[PDB]
């Protein structure tokens, strides 16, 4: 029914910045009986329930830091964070409760920092896994910013597809970097069929792609 | 004055699940109780609500053939039941109520729908070497592979080592089994002159493994 549009979908800002995000409703959420705007703002950390920041568009929750404030009336609302702090890395949601509940799409907020190239590490499969009949090669990208990075696996210079999987940590609260871990998995017989195992890493902090590589049998 | 939801659920496709939301510290029939879904990496989606005073219910159109919300004033407990579970039902489920002064959300309940069955992981070393060294920094870790369901917990040196330890989010493999890596950033000088042990626990399979990670010379 009443749709909510949040913008931007993502925000990057330095600690201490003033930050604003907007929420616009398809219809007015200002109720005629009490002249109250049925709009709330939430902060949500991963794996956790959303935490209420603002209710009735402008009333701040009791325990919430005074750096958070809400403004607007009718169909256009704004959440402002006066001085961005490192603990504010989260996804922010607007929520209208005038009619049946609807939510904005969220604003993912991250800390902006100096570009940092990843340290690239590679781990050959262990003797224990090989005894079991499989070989996993792990490529590690440590403490880089920004989050966008490309990891390509190459076996004897052949690009690999459909045999690897990666995961990225949440942004670190101390140095505002990300880390990424990628596992390439082959059967032991297929692993023993090739010599060079390499992960090629592309990142804004790298003037050229970096390759971490090893030869089967060398470790 | 809090809403307490039942624990994590792992279900096979085709089964049903009923999650509970206990309300305490207020009058249970005085406020509508809502349910909200959040699929992994996605936003918040309203499921429906119940008026516990007269058992009146309304649902999001998208959940009409999936969710049934009930309540019991006599036990001050609300329920949300999901029928004929499928993989797309894997999500976070919250109960939430609105007061005059504030909102109260439950802590959330994960529902994981998978055909896979319980399995303990193998813990393989991620051996440090020149291939995992840069300057005065070396990386080592443990690969915790092929387990179900979540979660696994990893400590290093029985909890005595926390600096430079980061555990990555698990990845769901095509087999339907999770895999996770836990790594540690250490001074390169400590390789060979410091013992590193990863302690892996998977309680669903009663798996407990302590793996020494020893350096390789390459």
């Amino acid at each position: 029914d009443i749709q909510l549009t949040q913008s931007p979908s993502s925000l990057s800002a330095s600690v201490g910045d003033r930050v604003t995000m907007s929420c616009k409703s398809s219809q007015s959420v200002l109720y005629s009986a009490n002249h109250k705007n049925y709009l709330a703002w939430y902060q949500q950390k991963p794996g956790k329930a959303p935490k209420l920041l603002i209710y009735w568009a402008s009333t701040r929750e009791s325990g919430v830091p005074s750096r958070f404030s809400g403004s607007g009336s009718g169909t256009d609302f704004t959440l402002t964070i006066s001085s961005l702090q490192p603990e504010d890395i989260a996804t922010y949601y607007c929520h209208q409760y005038l009619s049946s509940w609807t939510f904005g799409g969220g604003t993912k907020l991250e800390i902006k920092r100096t570009v940092a190239a990843p340290s690239v590490f590679i781990f050959p499969p262990s003797d224990e896994q090989l005894k079991s009949g499989t070989a996993s090669v792990v490529c590690l990208l440590n403490n880089f910013y920004p989050r966008e990075a490309k990891v390509q696996w190459k076996v004897d210079n052949a690009l690999q597809s459909g045999n690897s999987q990666e995961s990225v940590t949440e942004q670190d609260s101390k140095d505002s970097t990300y880390s990424l871990s990628s596992t390439l998995t082959l059967s032991k017989a297929d692993y023993e069929k090739h010599k060079v195992y390499a992960c090629e890493v592309t990142h804004q902090g790298l003037s050229s792609p970096v390759t971490k590589s090893f030869n089967r049998g060398e470790c | 004055v809090q809403l307490v939801q039942s624990g994590a659920e792992v279900k096979k496709p085709g089964s049903s699940v009923k999650v509970s939301c206990k309300a305490s510290g207020y009058t249970f029939t005085s406020y509508w109780l809502h349910w909200v879904r959040q699929a992994p990496g996605q936003g918040l989606e309203w499921i429906g609500y119940i008026n516990p005073r007269n058992d009146y219910t309304e649902y999001n159109q998208n959940f009409k053939d999936k969710a049934t919300i009930t309540a019991d004033e006599s036990t001050n407990t609300a329920y949300m039941e999901l029928s004929s579970l499928r993989s797309e039902d894997t999500a976070f489920y919250f109960c939430a109520r609105r007061d005059i002064t504030t909102f109260y959300w439950g802590q959330g309940t994960t529902v994981t729908v998978s055909s896979a069955s319980t399995k303990g992981p193998s813990v393989f070393p991620l051996a440090p070497s020149s291939k995992s060294t840069s300057g005065g920094t070396a990386a080592l870790g443990c690969l915790v592979k092929d387990y179900f369901p979540e979660p696994v917990t990893v400590s290093w040196n029985s909890g005595a080592l926390t600096s430079g330890v980061h555990t990555f989010p698990a990845v769901l493999q095509s087999s339907g089994l999770y895999s996770l890596s836990s790594v540690v950033t250490v001074p390169s000088s400590s390789l060979g002159t410091q013992t590193y042990i990863c302690n892996v626990n998977h309680k669903p399979s009663n798996t407990k493994v302590d793996k020494r990670v020893e350096p390789k010379s390459c």
